[PDB]
């Protein structure tokens, strides 16, 4: 792809907030992809740099971009425990029930990592409590498997509604 | 070899669901995770790939070993001595089917788990009633001038740990005061990188030494 796109992928991954803005002001492709079809938004959501996430989304980054594993930025933010980024992605229209090649939604991954607040934010945005991954596990099942009584209580109450 | 299993288990306790990477002497790197055993899963069923700077993506052979708690531990060992420290290293673990397992970005030597200091010796100071502690840095470990230490002082009976002393960066000795006479004290020392960008984790305690203080 573009030479600036390669630089933007490296700068986003490196957490260089200033360089990301400089590269974009110079016309860098906000939707450039690496060999895994990951975008700068993927890498920014992964390392938890909110300011990079913001300037990418404000300048047209694909909030629902999937890499070849079926992973979206919301998957990575939920997995890594970046609460505000999960909120920012969701308000910019990220698919709350997107599933990867494991059939795992952000609710599954947030539950597996024990992020109660992220689960709550996902639930408020319409996460499917009953969604099963390709192994038949729901987010609630995962909470039981990890002995997370807080998540189990929240997920159980959400299912009754 | 046994030390790695202790260190790996120590990190796994703080993050059971994570891909955990650490270095012991800043020249090698081990990344591992733990998961429940399954009838068909083995090292071949996962692909560990990594990209450093502008190098091509590379594959790392995965090893499988059991744990005391019955989880299966998968790990990869990458050389890092010639790599500049704190440069980004992107890591991916992918199932054979292409499904995601892990995706991380780490910085070289951002989680250092040193070996314990060695050669600890206690000595009655020339100033009566004081004890001087001296030790060697963790063996075969670079940047010894950037390692800080902590000294533990323990009594015999129920008193146990009576003192903890912080040793400034690069120092391999300290003088201990406020020790009770006619008392058998036990000393140990641990190490950590002082930056603290190297992680901020303490090593295991050194082999202990003991000493009987003089009267008065």
């Amino acid at each position: 792809g573009s030479d600036l796109g390669k630089k933007l992928l490296k700068a986003a991954r490196a957490g260089q907030d200033d360089e990301v803005r400089i590269l974009m002001a110079n016309g860098a492709d906000v939707n450039a992809t690496d060999i895994w079809d990951a975008t700068p938004l993927h890498l920014a959501a992964l390392i938890g740099h909110l300011e990079i996430v913001e300037v990418l989304l404000k300048n047209g980054a694909d909030v629902n971009a999937s890499d070849i594993t079926g992973t979206t930025p919301l998957h990575l933010a939920a997995t890594m425990g970046h609460l505000e980024i999960v909120e920012v992605l969701l308000k910019y229209g990220a698919d709350v029930n997107a599933y990867d090649l494991n059939g795992a939604t952000p609710l599954h991954l947030a539950a597996r990592m024990g992020h109660v607040e992220i689960v709550e934010v996902l639930l408020k945005y319409g996460a499917d409590v009953n969604a099963q991954d390709k192994f038949g596990k729901t987010a609630f099942d995962i909470s039981i498997d990890n002995g997370n009584e807080d998540l189990a209580e929240i997920l159980q109450a959400a299912a009754l509604e | 070899d046994p030390k790695f299993e202790s260190k790996a288990a120590l990190l796994a306790a703080r993050g059971p669901e994570e891909l955990l990477c650490f270095t012991e002497r800043l020249e090698d790197l081990v990344c591992f995770w733990e998961e429940a055993a399954s009838a068909g899963v083995g090292p071949g069923q996962y692909s560990f790939s990594y990209q450093l700077e502008d190098e091509p993506w590379k594959l790392c052979r995965l090893h499988q070993a059991p744990t005391a708690r019955g989880a299966v531990r998968f790990w990869c060992s990458l050389p890092t001595a010639d790599t500049s420290s704190f440069v980004p290293l992107e890591l991916r673990v992918t199932a054979a089917s292409g499904a995601p397992r892990y995706h991380r970005v780490i910085h070289i030597n951002e989680v250092v788990l040193l070996d314990a200091p060695v050669g600890l010796v206690a000595r009655l100071a020339d100033e009566s009633g004081h004890v001087v502690l001296r030790w060697l840095p963790p063996p075969e470990t670079p940047m010894t001038s950037h390692i800080r230490y902590e000294v533990d002082v323990s009594a015999g009976q129920g008193a146990g740990s009576v003192q903890r002393v912080e040793i400034l960066e690069g120092r391999t000795e300290c003088v201990l005061s406020n020790l009770r006479g006619r008392t058998r004290y036990t000393f140990a020392v641990r190490a950590r990188m002082a930056e603290p960008s190297f992680g901020g984790f303490w090593s295991a305690w050194s082999e202990p030494v003991s000493l009987l203080t003089p009267s008065d």
